[PDB]
């Protein structure tokens, strides 16, 4: 699953 | 078009018609500021400003999972500084409880971690907490994962004792999504099902700037009306990088009510004939919280 990033 | 006019009155009439059965709410920090909860993703809040004494490799390290697991003390020191004095949900939160009571709430997707949706009476099934929540915490060891309630976590934060698991003595972390952690599987699974079923999108207190949450508005069926209740207009295509269309001659389903989220939800409840119900619920729940 996608990881949490700034954007 | 489903709305007879692109106004709050048009949305209220649609909500009262047989066509509007299932509402999805998308909410952000703007629905909790009147509860005293600051916007944690706003540079104006200054989260990254006074971190000198922690000697971090970079300011954002205080919210990154790998750094946290090695050096959790800075995060918990900041959590004590920012911990709210009270958890009293807003008119906006209780408006969503009314939606639930009346069988209209399909789901609330929230970017907030402050637990106010739950206090206001939304249940786990009703919620997609896109960035997790402080409501529960877990031992970080994969083989253990003991769960702890917020009262347990609060006590550790305020006594300045780094929270450790009573079973295995690993760190215990609030269930918010740190940078570098996976976003919740529930966010993607619910999105794939809910937006097949939605009749109205109620977007409140979010500037729709943080992904993937902001892309939820593009998941609505083309006919589904979308109402923004927010201090500022948001969600339109970006003339540079590039969406909501409130104002063009091609606009047909998006409506912006600009003002405080509480006043917008109050105005909508009033049009719906729910104002007394909402006042009575809020005053009762606030009285109950003030009396704890
Ligand atoms: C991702 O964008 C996250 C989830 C990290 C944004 S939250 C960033 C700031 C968190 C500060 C720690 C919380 C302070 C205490 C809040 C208690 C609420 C119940
Ligand atoms: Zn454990």
């Amino acid at each position: 699953l996608p990881k949490k990033y700034g954007g | 078009r489903l709305l007879d006019e692109l106004t709050l009155e048009g949305v209220a009439r649609y909500m009262q018609s047989e066509r509007c059965r299932r509402v999805i709410c998308l909410v952000g920090a703007g629905i909790s500021t009147s509860a005293g909860i600051p916007d944690f993703r706003s540079p104006s809040t200054g989260l990254y400003d006074n971190l000198e004494k922690y000697h971090l490799p970079y300011p954002e390290a205080i919210f990154e999972i790998s750094y946290f697991k090695k050096h959790p003390e800075p995060f918990f020191a900041l959590a004590k500084e920012l911990y709210p004095g009270q958890f009293k949900p807003t008119i906006c939160h209780y408006f969503m409880r009314l939606l639930k009571d009346k069988g209209l709430l399909l789901r609330c997707y929230t970017q907030n971690i402050d637990t106010l949706e739950r206090i206001a009476g939304l249940e786990q099934e009703d919620l997609v907490e896109a960035h997790g929540t402080f409501y529960t915490s877990h031992c970080v060891s994969a083989s253990c994962r003991h769960e702890y309630p917020l009262s347990w976590m609060k006590e550790k934060i305020f006594s300045e004792v780094t929270p450790k698991c009573e079973d295995c003595q690993s760190l215990v972390k609030p269930d918010i999504v740190f940078f570098g952690e996976s976003l919740p599987a529930r966010f993607f699974s619910c999105m794939q099902s809910d937006f097949l079923k939605v009749d109205l999108l109620l977007v409140m207190g979010t500037s729709l700037q943080v992904q993937p949450f902001a892309s939820l508005i593009s998941k609505a069926p083309l006919s589904t009306p979308r109402l923004l209740i927010n201090k500022e207009k948001a969600g339109q295509s970006d003339p540079f990088l590039g969406g909501m269309d409130f104002d063009s001659k091609k606009a047909y389903r998006d409506v912006a009510w600009l003002g405080e989220c509480d006043q917008g939800c109050l105005a909508l409840a009033e049009l719906l004939g729910w104002k007394k119900e909402l006042e009575d619920l809020v005053r009762r729940e606030h009285a109950s919280i003030d009396a704890q």
